[PDB]
């Protein structure tokens, strides 16, 4: 009996990824943002386009996904697909090719205390 | 697509796909052993030293790893010390002097 | 937000996206259309093509997607897949 | 659009419309499909690639007798827009 | 194949592709 299955059912049996993780409608979700540049692919001057490879790290709190390790055999991290959780939907606004989102939809990491982290990679072609 | 898979990603992807996008079938034995052999086009980034061009030697790498799983939950081990070149098509422009996986 | 979950469940219980969203089929749907030009990407004189980046703002009332906020914890607006 | 909702429910839910089957009474019958083409603009003809790029609008007309209704019974609805 | 059809139905009746495929969460998936 894998404890990850029990934790996943506990957290996601009654969970709406369409609703923001706020107790009241007027509260705000705070997103801690990091952008790690791994490589500047190029700057095409004829097309005026900067091609870069980055990782977009975003951390936030989801009170609905709150759990303690002691109740689940000491699990401190659960990987789940990013489509099952609410996301702030971060996009690059100044993209030139119409690609707003990330390149690979990686799993989110859910840490005890309700802390969600998402660190997908992305290739961005931006206006410069 | 129906089963859990490891999320291997090419770290040094330049302008291609980071992960596997061609989801071919897995072979499953009654013991639970899974073999999955997807194809891919890797457009990786290599530092090209042009000093001796056109008599130049290059060292192109391909870093591969599970993106969201650390070594304490998912461990990857090489199948062999070297890449499999048994079905490699001969190149009219390059000769692979050496190959190795660390 | 449990209130938003209950609201979205109620709003789309018998909803039809095929049907025009007003009370009587003889009524017209009124849509406000606005264009935002973000960038003039390129002018191709050979093939006579202008490529631009735009945002196409569209506003309209949906008759069947109304609610009273007091019945749903004061939720006055939500975000729905198009 | 009580009437359009009722009409769509009648045509598709109540009568059990099956889009995988052709609109024929018997399998041996064939469906008449009328076609016309409107050339919106001739984009290009690339000689080296030997390729013609066109923008066309394809007018299709056919008959689906399962999608028939008497308009007076449904608020005088005479036409429906459907996906 | 009726046997394979029944087996495939049985294997994915209560299957989850989210969790790691281990009997115990403290085990490591060896790939
Ligand atoms: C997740 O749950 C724990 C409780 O298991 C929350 O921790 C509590 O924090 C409050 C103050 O807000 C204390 O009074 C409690 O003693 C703590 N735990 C208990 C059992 O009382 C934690 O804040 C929750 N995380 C959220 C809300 O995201
Ligand atoms: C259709 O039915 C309505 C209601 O009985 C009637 O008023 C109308 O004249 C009929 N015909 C048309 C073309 O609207
Ligand atoms: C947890 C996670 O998504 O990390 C991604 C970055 N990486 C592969 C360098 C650890």
């Amino acid at each position: 009996k894998n404890e990850e299955l029990r934790l996943y059912h506990h957290l996601f049996n009654n969970y709406d990824p369409g609703s923001r993780p706020v107790r009241e409608p007027e509260d705000t979700v705070t997103i801690s943002l990091k952008v790690t540049l791994t490589n500047l692919i190029s700057l095409n001057e004829k097309e005026e386009t900067l091609t870069t490879s980055v990782w977009i790290g975003i951390d936030w709190q989801d009170y609905r996904l709150n759990y303690s390790k002691d109740d689940f055999g000491g699990i401190e991290t659960l990987r789940v697909p990013s489509e099952l959780v609410w996301l702030p939907e971060i996009v690059l606004e100044n993209n030139i090719d119409g690609q707003f989102g990330v390149a690979y939809d990686a799993n989110v990491l859910v840490y005890e205390g309700g802390s969600v982290t998402w660190l997908p990679p992305a290739i961005y072609r931006s206006v410069c | 697509e129906k089963i859990w898979r490891p999320d291997l990603v090419l770290y040094n992807n330049a302008d291609g796909d980071f992960a596997i996008v061609k989801f071919t079938k897995v072979l499953l034995q009654y013991t639970g052993h899974i073999t999955w052999t997807p194809p891919a086009i890797f457009k990786s980034y290599c530092e090209i030293i042009v000093t001796h061009f056109p008599f130049d030697e290059q060292n192109c790498s391909m870093k591969l790893g599970t993106w969201t799983y650390d070594g304490s939950v998912v461990a990857i081990n090489p199948e062999s010390d070297q890449p499999d070149l048994s079905n490699f098509m001969e190149s009219g422009e390059w000769v692979i002097k050496e190959s190795r996986g660390w | 937000s449990e209130h938003e979950t209950r609201l979205v469940a109620k709003l789309f219980k018998d909803y039809s996206s095929v049907v025009r969203p007003v009370e009587d089929h003889r009524q017209v749907v009124e849509v406000t259309v606005g264009l935002q030009l973000i960038q003039l990407i390129n002018v191709d004189e050979v093939n006579q093509i202008v490529t631009t980046n735009v945002r196409l703002k569209q506003q309209w009332v949906d008759y069947n997607l109304k609610w009273n906020p007091d019945d749903y914890g004061g939720v006055k607006k939500i975000h729905i897949p198009s | 659009l009580n009437e359009e909702e009722r009409l769509i429910r009648h045509l598709f839910q109540e009568k059990g419309y099956n889009k995988e089957l052709r609109p024929v009474a018997h399998k041996e019958e064939s469906v008449d499909v009328a076609l016309a083409l409107t050339l919106s603009n001739l984009i290009s003809l690339k000689e080296v690639e030997e390729t013609l790029t066109t923008n066309v609008w394809i007018e299709h007309g056919w008959t689906d007798n399962r999608l028939k209704w008497n308009a007076e019974e449904f608020g005088n609805i005479s036409v429906l827009r459907l996906p």
